[PDB]
Formats: C-alpha cells, structure tokens, sequence
C-alpha cells in the first residue's frame, strides 16, 4: 500500500521508535482537505460508463491501424476486453482519491506494466495516450468543485510519468 | 577526495567493525554465526580467500 | 500498512467494484473522528514509559513466582527482554489506534508469536496477564479516569475508540496464546 | 550451514523476526505480496541479499 | 556465557580451526590462580546474609529520601524487596569467581539493566554507590587471602563500570 | 560453556543459595588436582593424529561394508570428510577434560548431531563404534598402559580422570544414537 | 604471531574490554614454566650444526631413492639445499620455546606448506619422517631435565599434525 | 599481538640469532618482576570511572571554550563521544603496560588516529591537556600518592614501571601531535 | 644560534623593519612540529647507556684497524677518547635536536674541525661510522614517535656533510 499512513508508522517501526509528534502531524492534512479529495471519487463512479466509451474510440481514432488481422485488436472480442482494460486503469485512480497516495496503483496496477503490453503485442503508446486523453478532459470549475481536479489531473499525468 | 581522507577514512571504518565486532562479542564469545574456515585449520587459507576479495 | 482507508478498498477490489457512497459515510464518520481519534493517541504515547512498568510490576504483584530462581522470568537481562516485549507491542498497538485497523500488527510480530514462546520457555499465562494489565490503564488513559494525571480535553465521547483498543489487545492476546 | 541449525534455540528464534526487520522496511516497501512474504517465510527473506555487493 | 572457554573454543570454531597450543595455553592460567579466586567464594557465602544488611542501610543513610510515598521506598514491602535486590547482585559477583569472567554476570544481571530502573523509578544512582560501598569494605589481609581481594574488589568496580 | 568448577553455582543459583563451606571439598580437591590433570592434556594432544588414524583404520579393519562402491564411505572427499568428523568428538572431548565439565561439549556439537546423520546417511553404528576405539586409546594414553610411547610421569593415581573420560564417550555416544 | 599475549589482550580488545583479571592470571603459567622452557632452547642452539646433519641421511636411509634423475634430489647440490630444509624447520621449533606457543610456526613456516612440496616435485611423506626421526630422538633425564622434553616432543609431532 | 617475550625475539630473527642466555637476564628481571607488574595494572583499573569524570572535568576546568556552543566539545552526545574517545585510550595503555611493550597500543589506536581529528575538527591541543591529566593520576595510583584512595601493598621502590607509563603516555602524546 | 626565531631579528635589523606577522610565522611552525620533537630529545638521554655500547664500537667493527701502532688504540686512555667523542656526540645530539639549527656544532663541532682533525691525524672517514649505525638501527614507529624519527635523521646526516 501507500498512503501517509505507510509512511510514518512504517518508518517509527523502520527506526524502532514511538509515534511520536512528527508522525501524528503527518495525517492532520489528510482531514482538512478529504473533503477537497472526496467530491472527486462519486464523479467517476457517476461516470464509471460514461467516460471509459468515450475514451476508447477518442485512443482508437488516433489508433485506428489496430483493426487489422494479426494486431491487437483484430475483432470485437477484443474492444470488449479493451473497455475492460481502461476501466481497470480507472478503477484504481478512483481509489487513489480515497486512500490519499497511490496506493491501489502501484501493488496492483502499475509495477510490471513494462514486463506484459508488447509481450502480448499490447502498444504502450496507446495506453498513456488513451489516458492523456482524459487528462486533459476535465474543466475546474463545471465538472467538480476547484479543489477537486487537482487530485485528478495530478494522478493521470502520473499513469503516463509510471509508465516512462 | 584528499589523501588525508583516504587514510582516514580505513581507520574509523575499522573501528566501526570493531565496534561491531564488538556487538556480536558483546558477552565475551567469538559467536558461532561467524566462521570463516571449515574443519581442517584452512583460515590461512581463507586468509587468501579474504584477502583476494581484499584485492578483487 | 494497511489502515482503515485500505481495508474498504481491498473487498471491493475483490468483486471489482467502483467505491461510491454507500460505504463511504462510515469513512466519513472516520474523518470525522480524525482529532478525536488524534486527542486518543496523544495519551497513550505521553506516559507509555509508566505503563509499561505499571504492567510488568502489577504483572509480578499476582505472580512472584517468576522472580524465584529456577524459573523463566527472574533476572535482569530476561527483565530487559521482559521490557523490550512489553513496549514493541504497545508500540504496535498504537500504530493500529492511529491507523483504525489492525493490519499493522498482524504482520510484523503476530506471525509465529507464540511459538516462539515456547520454543524460548515463555509461560504465555503471565503474558495474557501483562497485556491486560496494559489494556487496563490505556483506556483509562484514553479517556480523562486515571489517578492523577488529567491531559485537558474538548470533552465528548470517546468510547468508540475505547472499543477499538479492546478489539486490539485480545486479538494480540489470541494471538500470544 | 551446520553451525545455523547448531547453536540454539532463542537466537535462531529471534532470526525468524530478524530477517523481517531488513526485508519489510527498507527493501520491499509499497509491495504488499513481498511484505508477507517475509513474514510467512523469513528463512526465504533472509538470503534475498539485496546489499548489492556483486556476491 | 563469559570465560576463556568461551574465548578459545569459540575463536577457532570462529576460524573454522583445530585447538592449537594458542587455546591449550589460555586455560593454564586458570589453574595456576583458582586457588587465589577460590576461597573469596566461600567468604561472601559465608558472609550472605551478614553484608546485604550492612549495605542497605549504609545506602539508605546517603539516599534517605525514598521513605516519602510516591517514590522507590514508599514502605518496608520495597524494603524487602530492596535486600533481595542488592543480594541478587550479590549472588552474581559471588559465580563470577567461580567461572573465572563476568559470566553470569552479563547475560543475567547487566544487560539492558539501563532499560529497567528509572523506568521502574528506581534511582541507579543509589544501586552503584551501593555497590561502591561494598566496593572499598574490603581489608586484604584480614579477611580473605592476598590473592582473593583482587578478583573481588575488580568486579565490584566493574558493576559501577558497567551500569556507564 | 561451563567447566567442573561451576557446575556447583547453577544448582544454588536455582535456590538463590551460595557456595557454603560443605560442598566444595570435592572442589579442594579439583583444585589440589590441578597439575595431575594438567599431566594427563599433554599425553593426549601430543599423539592428535595418531588418534584419528587408529579410529578410521580399526572402522575400517572391523567393517568392509563402507569400503564397498555405493557405501557411506569408500571415496575420496568422502573418506576425507570422515577426518573432519573423526577429530571433532576428540576436539571437544579433549575439553571436557581440560574444563572437567561436558557442558562445553553439550551445546557445541551433540545439539543436533544425530539427526544431521541421517539427513547425511551416516550409519551411526560406525559412528559409535569408532568413539569407542577413542575411548580405549585415550585410557592408555592418560594412564602408563600405551603400546611404545612412554612420556615421563610422576606417580600416582589417575583412575578419577579415567572415571571421568569414560562418562564423556559414554554422552557423545548417546548423542549420536 | 601465536602466545599467551595474542589470546587475553586480543580477546579484551575482541571484547572491546578491559584487561581484567582472567587476562592477568593467563601470563602467571609463563612464569613458573619458563625456567623448564627455557632450557631445551640451548640445546638446539648447540646441536644446531649437530643433528641436521644426523637427519638428512636419516631421513635419506628411508628415502634412498631420490638420487635419480628428475627427482628431489638428484644432485648434490640438491642435498646443499636440503640441510638448509630441515634447519629452517628447526629454527622456528628453537623460538617457539622462546615464546610459548607456536608462534614462528604457524605464520612463517606452517600455513601453505601444503601449497609448495609436490609443486615442486618435493615429497611430503619424508617432510614429515625426517622431523618424526627427530621427534621419538630425546632421552629426557639424560640430554636435558625433564622439565624440558615435553615442550621439545610436543612441538615436533605437531609438526607432522600441522602438515595433516 | 606483540609483546616484551617477543620483542626480544624479532631482532634475533631479523639476524638469525640463536638465543642464549646473554639477553635472557633482562627477561629474567622480567620475569621476577611479574607480580610487581601485575601491582601496578589493579590499581589503574580500579578507578577507572575516576579517571575519565577526573580528566575531562580538569580539562573544562582549565578551558571553558569547549564548551561555548559553537565550539568543539558542548552538547550532549558530543560530550558523549568525549567519553568514548577518552576512556578507550585507557584501555590501550593498560593492554600496553601488561605486555612490557606499547606495541599493541601503536597499531589498533596509533595508525592514522591523528588526521582523523582534524578531519573532524578535534583540537589536538586539548587533547595533550587531557593526557596528561591521565599521566599525571595514572603514576599516583601505581603509587601511594593519592589524595583519599590508600588501598593495601607490599612496600618498596616501583620507580621502574612508574617511568614505563610515561614512556607510554607521551606514545600517545606523540601520535595525536 | 641560527634558530627557528633568529632568522627575522637580523632581518629586522637589516631594513630597518618590524616583526610582522611572515616574521612571527615560523615561530608556530615549530610548535605544530615539536609536539613529538621533544621524545627523541628526550630519548637521546633516555637510551645512552646501550647506545653507547652501539655506537661506539660501531667504528670497531668496521674499523678493525684501530689497534694498529700509530692509531687511537694503541694504549687504553685513547680508547676512552675516542669513546666520550661518541659520548659527547650523543649528547650534543641531545642538544641539537632541541635548538631547531645546528647550533651546538657550528659554534662547537663544525667550527674549524676541517682543519683540526688531519693534523692531529685522526681520521674524519673513521668518524662516519659513529653515525651510519643511527641510521639503519632507527625502525620509526617502534622507538620513538613516526615523525620524529624522520627529522631527527636530518641533523643527523647533516654532519657527515661536515666531514665528508
Ligand atoms: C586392523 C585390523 C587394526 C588396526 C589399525 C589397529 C587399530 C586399533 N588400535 C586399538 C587400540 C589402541 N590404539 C592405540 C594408539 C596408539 N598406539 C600406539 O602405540 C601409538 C602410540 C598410537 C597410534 C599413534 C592405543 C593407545 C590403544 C589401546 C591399547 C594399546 O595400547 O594398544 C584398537 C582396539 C580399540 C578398542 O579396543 O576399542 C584397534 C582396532 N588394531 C587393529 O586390529
Ligand atoms: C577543575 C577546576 C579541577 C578538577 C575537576 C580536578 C581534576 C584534576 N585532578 C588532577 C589530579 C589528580 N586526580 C586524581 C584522581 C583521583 N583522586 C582521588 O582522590 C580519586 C581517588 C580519583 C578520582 C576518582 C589523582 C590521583 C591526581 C594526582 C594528584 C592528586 O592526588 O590529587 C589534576 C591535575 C592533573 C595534572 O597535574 O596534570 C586536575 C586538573 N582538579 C581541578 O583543578
Ligand atoms: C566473527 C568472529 C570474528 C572476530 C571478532 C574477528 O576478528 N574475526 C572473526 C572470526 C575469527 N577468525 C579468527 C582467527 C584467525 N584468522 C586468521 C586469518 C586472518 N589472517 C588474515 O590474513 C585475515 C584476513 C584479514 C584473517 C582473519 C588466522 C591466521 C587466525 C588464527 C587462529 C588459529 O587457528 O591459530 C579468530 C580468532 C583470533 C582473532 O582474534 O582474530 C576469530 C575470532
Ligand atoms: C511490489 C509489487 C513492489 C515491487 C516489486 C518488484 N520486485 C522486483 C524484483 C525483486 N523484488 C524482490 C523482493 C521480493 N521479491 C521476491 O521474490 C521476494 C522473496 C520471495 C521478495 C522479498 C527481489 C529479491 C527482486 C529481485 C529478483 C526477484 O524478482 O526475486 C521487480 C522487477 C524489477 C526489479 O528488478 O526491481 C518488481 C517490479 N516493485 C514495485 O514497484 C512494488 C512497490
Ligand atoms: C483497448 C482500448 C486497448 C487494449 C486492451 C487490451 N488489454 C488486454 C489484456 C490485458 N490488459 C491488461 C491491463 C489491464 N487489465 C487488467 O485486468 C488490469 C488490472 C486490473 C489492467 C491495468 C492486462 C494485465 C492484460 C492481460 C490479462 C487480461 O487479459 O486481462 C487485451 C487482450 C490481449 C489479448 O488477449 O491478446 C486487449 C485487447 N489493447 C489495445 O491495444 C487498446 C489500446
Ligand atoms: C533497595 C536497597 C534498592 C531498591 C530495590 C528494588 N528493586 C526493585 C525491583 C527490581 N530490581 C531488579 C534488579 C535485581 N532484582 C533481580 O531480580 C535481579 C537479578 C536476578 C537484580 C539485579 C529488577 C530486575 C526488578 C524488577 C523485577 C523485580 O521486582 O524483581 C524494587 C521494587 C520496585 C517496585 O516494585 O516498584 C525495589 C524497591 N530500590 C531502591 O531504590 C534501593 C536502592
Ligand atoms: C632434504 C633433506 C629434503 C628436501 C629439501 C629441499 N627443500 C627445497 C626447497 C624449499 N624448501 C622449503 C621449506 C623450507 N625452506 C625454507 O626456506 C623454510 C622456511 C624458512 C622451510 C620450511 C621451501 C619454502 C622451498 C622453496 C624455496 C627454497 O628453495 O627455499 C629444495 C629445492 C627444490 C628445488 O629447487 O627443486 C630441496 C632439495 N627435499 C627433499 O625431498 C628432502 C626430504
Ligand atoms: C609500585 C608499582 C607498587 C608496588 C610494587 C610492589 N609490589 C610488591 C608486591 C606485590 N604486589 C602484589 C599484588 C599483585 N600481584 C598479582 O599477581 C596481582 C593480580 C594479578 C596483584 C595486584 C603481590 C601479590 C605482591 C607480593 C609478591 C611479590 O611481588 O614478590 C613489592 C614487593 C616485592 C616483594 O614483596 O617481594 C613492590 C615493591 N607496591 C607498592 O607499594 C606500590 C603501590
Ligand atoms: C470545460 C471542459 C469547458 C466547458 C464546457 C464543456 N463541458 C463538457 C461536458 C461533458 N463532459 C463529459 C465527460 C465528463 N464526465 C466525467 O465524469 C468526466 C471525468 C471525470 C468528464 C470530463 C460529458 C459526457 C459532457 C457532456 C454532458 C455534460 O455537460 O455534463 C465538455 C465536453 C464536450 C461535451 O461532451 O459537452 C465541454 C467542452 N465550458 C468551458 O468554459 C470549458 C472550456
Ligand atoms: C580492615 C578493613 C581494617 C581492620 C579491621 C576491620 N575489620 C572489620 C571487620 C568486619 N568486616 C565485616 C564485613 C566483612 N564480612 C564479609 O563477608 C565481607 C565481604 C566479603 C566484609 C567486609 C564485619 C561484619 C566485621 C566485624 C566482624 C569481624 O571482625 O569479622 C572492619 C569493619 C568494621 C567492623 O564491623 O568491625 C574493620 C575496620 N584492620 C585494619 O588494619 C584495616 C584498616
Ligand atoms: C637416551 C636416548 C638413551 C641413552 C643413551 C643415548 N645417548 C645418546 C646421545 C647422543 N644424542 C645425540 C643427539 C642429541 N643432541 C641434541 O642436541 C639432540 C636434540 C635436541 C639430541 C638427541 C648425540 C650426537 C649423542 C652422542 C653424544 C652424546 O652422548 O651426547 C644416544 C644416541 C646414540 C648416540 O649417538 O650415542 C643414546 C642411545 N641412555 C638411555 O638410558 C636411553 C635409552
Ligand atoms: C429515480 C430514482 C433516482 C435515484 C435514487 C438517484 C440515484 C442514486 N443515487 C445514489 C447515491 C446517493 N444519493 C444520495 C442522496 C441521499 N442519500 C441519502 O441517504 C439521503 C436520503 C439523500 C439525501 C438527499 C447521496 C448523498 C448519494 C451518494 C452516497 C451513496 O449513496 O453512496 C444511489 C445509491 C448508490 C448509487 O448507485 O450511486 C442511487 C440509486 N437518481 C435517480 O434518478
Ligand atoms: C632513540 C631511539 C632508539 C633506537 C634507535 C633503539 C636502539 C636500540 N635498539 C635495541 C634493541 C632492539 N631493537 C629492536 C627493534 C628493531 N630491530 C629490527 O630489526 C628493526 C629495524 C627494529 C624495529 C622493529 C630489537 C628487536 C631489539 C633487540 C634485539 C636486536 O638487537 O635485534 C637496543 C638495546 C636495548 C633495547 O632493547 O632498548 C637499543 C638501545 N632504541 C631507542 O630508544
Ligand atoms: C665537548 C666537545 C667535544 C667534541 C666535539 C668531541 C670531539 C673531540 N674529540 C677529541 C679528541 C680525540 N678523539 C679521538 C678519537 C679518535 N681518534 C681516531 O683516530 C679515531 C678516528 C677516533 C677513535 C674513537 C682521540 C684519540 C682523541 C684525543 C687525541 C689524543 O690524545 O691522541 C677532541 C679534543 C679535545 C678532547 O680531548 O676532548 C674533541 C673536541 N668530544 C668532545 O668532548
């Protein structure tokens, strides 16, 4: 996991130490700005349908050589796994807004994406870009609150910035 | 990073492993997880095994 | 570790749903009770050096039959481990009372706890006794009911917490058993 | 390899707590799945060797 | 444990290695001086009840300010746990003449006895004068033998030495 | 790690009892028995290698079954990891002498050492039959009773050293059975 | 080097400790025995020129075959070499009565001898059995007293150990 | 490692020397003053707390720029290391008057020990100030000049290892110059 | 003398000039270099009882012609003038380490003493082995302290630039 939680009782245990006051700090700006963190997560889930369609065909108008017999999407039956596969980026980046720091991302979703793509002849360079796609598919003070996209956008730069 | 500091720099590191030796000897044993030989005498032998990684 | 942010995030992952907010206000609730939960935790730590000794002498006030030589727990350097034990699990403890989860614990000292007891000749029967000794004043100590010392409060209930801390220290005493 | 299996009973007791005390903190950190499994098989992290010292 | 047994039997399985003459001479000196360590055993047996009440009070005269409550000698129950005490310090210095080192000593009755007292607030700047009382009543050809004070008087200042 | 001198202190320890004045007249006489027992470690350490020579040949004279192919023991590294462990029960017996005590053999080899035997497939019949080869030279090495080699003695008894040695093979014995 | 002195004041410094008294006792067993030691180190001193001469062919009775070509000894100027050999062994044997253990030995004449020989087709089998001549070679009341011997004899069939 | 028995031998290797009983009467002397030796070196580990809360004390005693912050030797796990550093100095000499030989004091303390101050910033002239308290208490304990501590002797003149201590403090002296 | 601090006196004297701080600057130069200098200053009247049963038959052993009619052994009161020229050239040694010149010989030793020594036909080639044995016998950091046996080398040599 990761979160301000893994960090300072992780490291009082790392220095064999009491939670001492640098430590009960740490978690006081998690509080004052949850509020600020959690508006954003109901988006996503309210959008959970909405936005993976369209960015599938948004990544496929700027890969559109993948329709061919032998690639990586070849038929149907993959664009029906392929809006799987985005969803699952952006199930964990909805949990990333609750926990405070990647946590769901990097055990889960993220460590040893260079190890699987282009071994199963996936391109990576559609992945990021189907999210860069919806990392600047956002609009501050419409969608959510002001306080709200900065956890957003902060995260999905990062999908491309964890894959690099 | 100076001469001085090359010739320095040996001497407290000894001293940190004779401080930590001197945490497995904390109670007076030469403790068992060290062991450098086998059964016939050989330390001289792995004398020239340390003192090759000494070397390498 | 793991917290109670992470513990809703990880049965959800396991039937691969979206977390919105139908179990959202227990969390909520639980930062909610953020300086409350803060206000908890300063006590424990601010007299953790008496309450180790209030255990391990109250421990020994039912018991004088470990300072008789001959048995496991008398001499000093077994006391020094006797307090190196008693304050690593308080030490864990306050950890879970921070994190609202026990998932800091269960990991770290709960594997293999007990069988490394006996395999050392600990009696576990005094063991269970000790950490009771510590679950006694520490919710004495969350709380503003001990003797003498009064930390100064925003007052309010606190007996929530008290049921976390009771649901922390037998989960370590079912696992020392 | 004898002389580990030889000595005691306590101190290769307290090896088995040990070796989660240089796995868990400073070298598997954020992974959850190399965390336990330190802990449910120590005498597997312990040999891990991540001191990069070309051994 | 703490002897030469531990020193030469344990350096060259620390070797790897045979006892050599190295380890065959260390254990001489033993024989040559048990004699002199040996008959300052039976003094401090013979004297196991005698001197454990004439240093108690001979502390309590310099550190007469425990009787007060809320501290180390709030009654005579730490009172009688005080001579048992100072007698559990004194049944350790008493083997150590027998194994020849500070062998039970350190295992036993030193280590980490800095994590204890002043946790316990018990002063340990009472239980080394305690000691250093015991540590000068000594009288070298009156009591014991010449050759029996200088194994004594050498561990009572280790205990002073080794509480720093 | 205990020698003769101190096995009379852990028993007291267990009591919180010292050494009084009727105990250690055994102890006046290891004391005043410090050079008869100084005078049976050299008869042992100067012969080292005829000892282990005897043993694995006389094993070898009375067995042929290690010497066949497929045996425990018939090759090269194999007979040469049998001088390993033919000095070994001489090297620390040779200290439970020099101690008086066989607390210094007890946890330094005997712990484990049988079942390590099997897990090697050492047939422990050779073992023990060997150690008693060591028993027998080692008794007419201590006493005036050797074949040719006759070192220079003062006279007396040492049938109490000879008691004590054969209470040592006798525990290795056990312990590797 | 290998003593008394490289035991107990390497130990206390292995232990990080004082020289305390099991480290004052080790030195007391030089001091009563080295009047028996130190007179078989004139001896060899003056049988220095007396027996290497008397264990060469010795030794050459029971290795006779050597005088070939292409052996160990096939000249003279060989066996110029070889009484060099045996005295080079039996300088260090003189100074190690000198100082106590086999300190000359083991690392100037001991350690990598089993490196050596048979490199440099030189045979082990009479290494051991020119200086096993020279080990059963005493009469204890006789040539010195015998609080001698057992420090000469000791030394010498360590010296076949050592090669084991 | 290297000591008065054996000083007397490397120059007799380095020329091949046989020796007799030309220079054995400087070791005899040697010798016979072995429990003079040993008068001297349980008097100097018997206060050796003393010493170390004697020097340094004399040492803030006379200077008080140490302890100005800013300066070298202040606060409180510095003035921790000035314990540490001034006690194991201790230890060397008394290792080096045991030996008849500060040979085992010039290559575990004397290699390289004085750049090594200055690589921190040590003032070394304040450590000239701080052995010489300890030459200068060392050489009234090994005699019957203290102020208050008289413990019991065998009288005479022990003039001569009075002049071997300080032949090694001012090795110690020198090193760190 | 031509001192450490006598150099910018004259040269104070010379201009007309003051002592500044480049005259003041070496006067530091030879307390950060006496702080061992002293040892061997020290040592010099410390070892001059063997030494001069070293170094004063040091010419012997070479000079083997000393005996000869016509030479400084012919008879026994010129045997001990030769001896107290290496007596006093011990303790003029004494007293040239600590001046910083060599300042006792050219006022005292160098002064003339091309002339003197081959009219009174003592020959000043046999006066060099009187000083070659204090520079082979001199092992460093086993007799005095490691720098000071390096600049007490250099007023040693400096005398046989006087006589040779
Ligand atoms: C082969 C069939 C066969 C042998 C090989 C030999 C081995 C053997 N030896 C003994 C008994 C002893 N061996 C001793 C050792 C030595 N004797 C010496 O003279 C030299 C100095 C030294 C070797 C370096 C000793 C002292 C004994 C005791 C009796 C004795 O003095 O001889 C046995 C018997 C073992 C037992 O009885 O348990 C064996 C098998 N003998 C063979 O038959
Ligand atoms: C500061 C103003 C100041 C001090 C602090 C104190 C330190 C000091 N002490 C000496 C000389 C000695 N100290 C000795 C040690 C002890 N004396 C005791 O009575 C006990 C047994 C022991 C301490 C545990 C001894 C023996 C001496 C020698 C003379 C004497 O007998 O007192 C000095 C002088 C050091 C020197 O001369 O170089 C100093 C600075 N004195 C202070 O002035
Ligand atoms: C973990 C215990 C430990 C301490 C303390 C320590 O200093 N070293 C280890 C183990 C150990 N090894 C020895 C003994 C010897 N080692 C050697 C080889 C040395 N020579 C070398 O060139 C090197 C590499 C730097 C080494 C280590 C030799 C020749 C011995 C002699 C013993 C013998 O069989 O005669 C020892 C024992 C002595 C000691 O204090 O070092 C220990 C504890
Ligand atoms: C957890 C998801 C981490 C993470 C893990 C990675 N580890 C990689 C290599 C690696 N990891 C370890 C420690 C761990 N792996 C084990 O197999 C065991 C013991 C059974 C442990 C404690 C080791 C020792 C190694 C080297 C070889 C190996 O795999 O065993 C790895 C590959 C890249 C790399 O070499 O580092 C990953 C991705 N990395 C993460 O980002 C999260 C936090
Ligand atoms: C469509 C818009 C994409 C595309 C998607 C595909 N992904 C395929 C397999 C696959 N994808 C992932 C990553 C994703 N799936 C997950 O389950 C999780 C984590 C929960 C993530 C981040 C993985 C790990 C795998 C392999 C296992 C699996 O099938 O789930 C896939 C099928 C490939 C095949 O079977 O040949 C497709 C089509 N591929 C594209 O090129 C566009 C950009
Ligand atoms: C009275 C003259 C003393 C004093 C003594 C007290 N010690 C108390 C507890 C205690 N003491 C030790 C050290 C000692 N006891 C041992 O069993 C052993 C080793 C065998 C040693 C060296 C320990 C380890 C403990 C804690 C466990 C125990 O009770 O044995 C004590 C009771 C304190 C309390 O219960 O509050 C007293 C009164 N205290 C003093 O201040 C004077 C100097
Ligand atoms: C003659 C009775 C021997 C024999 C002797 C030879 N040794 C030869 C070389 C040699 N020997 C040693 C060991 C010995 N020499 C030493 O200098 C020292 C230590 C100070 C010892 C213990 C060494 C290390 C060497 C190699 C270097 C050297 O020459 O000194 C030798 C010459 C062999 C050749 O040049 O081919 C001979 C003849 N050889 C025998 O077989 C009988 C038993
Ligand atoms: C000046 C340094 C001393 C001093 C020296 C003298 N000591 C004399 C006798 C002496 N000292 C001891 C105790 C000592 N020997 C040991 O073996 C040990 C511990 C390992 C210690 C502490 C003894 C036993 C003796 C008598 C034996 C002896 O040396 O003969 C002594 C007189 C010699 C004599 O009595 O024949 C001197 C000059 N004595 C002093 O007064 C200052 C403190
Ligand atoms: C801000 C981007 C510009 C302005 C107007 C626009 N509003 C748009 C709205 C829109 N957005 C989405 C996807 C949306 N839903 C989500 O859950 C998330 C991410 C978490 C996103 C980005 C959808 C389906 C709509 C249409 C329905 C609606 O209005 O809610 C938009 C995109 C184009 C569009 O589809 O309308 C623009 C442009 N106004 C400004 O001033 C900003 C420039
Ligand atoms: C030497 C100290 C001075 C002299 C006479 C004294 N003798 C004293 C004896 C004494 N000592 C004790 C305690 C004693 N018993 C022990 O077991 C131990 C330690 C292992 C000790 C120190 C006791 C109970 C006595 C009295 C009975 C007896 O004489 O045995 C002593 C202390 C005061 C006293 O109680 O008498 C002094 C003083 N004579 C000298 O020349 C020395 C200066
Ligand atoms: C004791 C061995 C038997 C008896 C008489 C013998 N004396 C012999 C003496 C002898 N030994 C040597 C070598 C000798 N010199 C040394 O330096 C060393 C070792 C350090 C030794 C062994 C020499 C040259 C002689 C002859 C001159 C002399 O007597 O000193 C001896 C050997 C044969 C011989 O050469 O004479 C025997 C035999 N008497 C007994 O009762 C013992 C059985
Ligand atoms: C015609 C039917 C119709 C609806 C029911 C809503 C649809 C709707 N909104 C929420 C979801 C929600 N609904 C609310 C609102 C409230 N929650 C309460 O308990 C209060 C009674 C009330 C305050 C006014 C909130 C705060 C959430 C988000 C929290 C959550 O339910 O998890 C849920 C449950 C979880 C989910 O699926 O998101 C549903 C079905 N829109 C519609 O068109
Ligand atoms: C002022 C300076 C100063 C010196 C130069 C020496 C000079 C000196 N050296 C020795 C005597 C000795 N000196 C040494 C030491 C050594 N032999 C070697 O092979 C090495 C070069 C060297 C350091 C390892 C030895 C081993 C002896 C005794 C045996 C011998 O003479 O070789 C002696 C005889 C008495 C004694 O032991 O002290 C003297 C006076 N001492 C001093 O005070
Ligand atoms: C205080 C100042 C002082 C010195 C600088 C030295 C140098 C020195 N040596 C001698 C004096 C002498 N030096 C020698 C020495 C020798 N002759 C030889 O042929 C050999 C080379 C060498 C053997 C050791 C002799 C023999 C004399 C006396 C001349 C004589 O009586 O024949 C003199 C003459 C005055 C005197 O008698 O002292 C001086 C100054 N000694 C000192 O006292």
């Amino acid at each position: 996991m990761k979160s301000v939680i893994t960090t300072v009782v992780s490291a009082a245990d790392a220095a064999g130490r009491f939670p001492s006051n640098s430590d009960l700090e740490s978690i006081q700006g998690n509080i004052q700005r949850s509020a600020a963190r959690l508006e954003a997560a109901e988006k996503l889930a309210g959008n959970h349908e909405a936005v993976v369609k369209e960015a599938g065909d948004a990544c496929f108008a700027k890969y559109a050589y993948l329709k061919n017999p032998g690639e990586a999407g070849e038929n149907q039956e993959k664009i029906n796994k392929c809006y799987r596969d985005v969803d699952h980026y952006m199930r964990l980046v909805n949990y990333c807004l609750v926990v405070g720091g990647t946590g769901p991302l990097d055990e889960w979703g993220i460590a040893g994406a260079r190890e699987v793509y282009r071994t199963l002849n996936l391109p990576t360079s559609a992945y990021v870009a189907s999210i860069a796609y919806t990392r600047d598919r956002l609009c501050v003070p419409r969608d959510m609150s002001a306080q709200a996209g900065v956890e957003f956008s902060a995260y999905l730069d990062y999908l491309i910035n964890a894959l690099s | 990073l100076g001469f001085y500091g090359r010739k320095a720099d040996d001497f407290m590191a000894r001293s940190i492993a004779m401080q930590a030796k001197a945490s497995a000897a904390g109670s007076g044993v030469y403790t068992t997880q060290c062991s450098e030989g086998a059964s016939k005498g050989m330390a001289e032998n792995a004398r020239t095994a340390s003192l090759a990684k000494q070397f390498r | 570790m793991l917290d109670a942010f992470s513990r809703v995030v990880v049965n959800s992952d396991a039937k691969a749903a979206y977390v919105g907010g139908s179990d959202l206000q227990a969390l909520k609730s639980f930062i909610a009770d953020g300086n409350k939960r803060l206000d908890a935790v300063n006590s424990i730590v601010s007299n953790a050096s008496c309450m180790v000794s209030d255990a391990v002498s109250g421990m020994i006030c039912e018991n004088p039959g470990l300072i008789s030589p001959g048995g496991n727990c008398y001499t000093n350097r077994r006391m020094a481990a006797c307090l190196r034990d008693g304050e690593i699990i308080l030490r864990y403890v306050s950890y879970a009372l921070l994190a609202g989860d026990a998932s800091v614990l269960e990991d770290r000292c709960l594997n293999g706890l007990k069988e490394t007891y006996i395999a050392l000749g600990v009696p576990t029967n005094s063991s269970i006794r000790a950490v009771s000794i510590m679950k006694a004043q520490a919710v004495a100590f969350i709380t503003n009911t001990a003797t003498e010392r009064k930390m100064s409060f925003a007052a309010g209930d606190c007996t929530s917490l008290a049921s976390e801390v009771a649901s922390y220290f037998d989960r370590v005493g079912a696992a020392i058993s | 390899n004898f002389r580990a299996r030889q000595m005691s009973a306590g101190a290769k007791a307290a090896a088995r707590f040990n070796a989660r005390r240089v796995a868990n903190d400073w070298h598997n950190n954020g992974c959850n799945y190399e965390e336990k499994l330190t802990s449910r098989f120590p005498a597997a992290a312990s040999s891990v060797r991540p001191t990069t010292n070309r051994y």
